[PDB]
């Protein structure tokens, strides 16, 4: 409670390089994990079709496949848009 | 019967002349040179993260384009 503030001081008064240093690396490191935007960017990389879709075989009993691409099953990507 | 002529100061004195330092101050605080920096950082954040969202929508939409074409 006291001890640290005066350390801090004596840092930031004859290392300053380091304070900011330690202090961007601990920001980099803390951050990332109460952000509620870094599940959108592993979504937007999940959205990302890098590779062909390959159709599956219509057994009869597969409701929330789509026929179509335009017909209203499967994912969509309006979360996107307006973000 | 000529008067004495040499090269003397003039009557009274010279004007005064200065010698010490004269460093001015001539800056801004440190707390305002670091808040115009983070400000211009946030600033700069905030138009990156719109444009490369945009970014990947177009991505998208070029890669749905050779998707199409594939077959
Ligand atoms: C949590 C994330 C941590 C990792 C992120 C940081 C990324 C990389 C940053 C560190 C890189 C390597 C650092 C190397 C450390 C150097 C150690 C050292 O030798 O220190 C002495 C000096 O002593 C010091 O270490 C300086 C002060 C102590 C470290 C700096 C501050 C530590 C943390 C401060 C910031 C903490 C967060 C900020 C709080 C904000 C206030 C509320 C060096 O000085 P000399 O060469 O001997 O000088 C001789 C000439 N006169």
């Amino acid at each position: 409670a006291g001890r640290i503030a005066s350390f801090l001081k004596n840092a930031w008064a004859k290392e300053p390089v380091l304070v900011a240093s330690f202090a961007i690396g601990g920001l980099a490191i803390i951050l990332p994990s109460l952000s509620p935007y870094t599940n959108y960017a592993i979504r937007i990389n999940r959205a990302t079709p890098y590779n062909y879709p390959v159709p599956l075989r219509d057994d009869g009993n597969m409701p929330d496949v789509p026929s179509h691409p335009q017909d209203p099953q499967g994912p969509s990507l309006e979360w996107l848009k307006n973000l | 019967a000529s008067k004495v002529k040499q090269d003397m100061p003039p009557p009274g004195g010279y004007g005064p002349i200065d010698y010490k330092r004269n460093l001015p101050r001539r800056g801004l605080s440190g707390y305002s040179m670091f808040a115009v920096g983070i400000g211009t950082l946030l600033f700069g954040y905030w138009s990156m993260m719109k444009w490369n969202r945009e970014r990947r929508r177009l991505q998208i939409e070029d890669f749905e384009a050779r998707i199409a074409l594939m077959p």
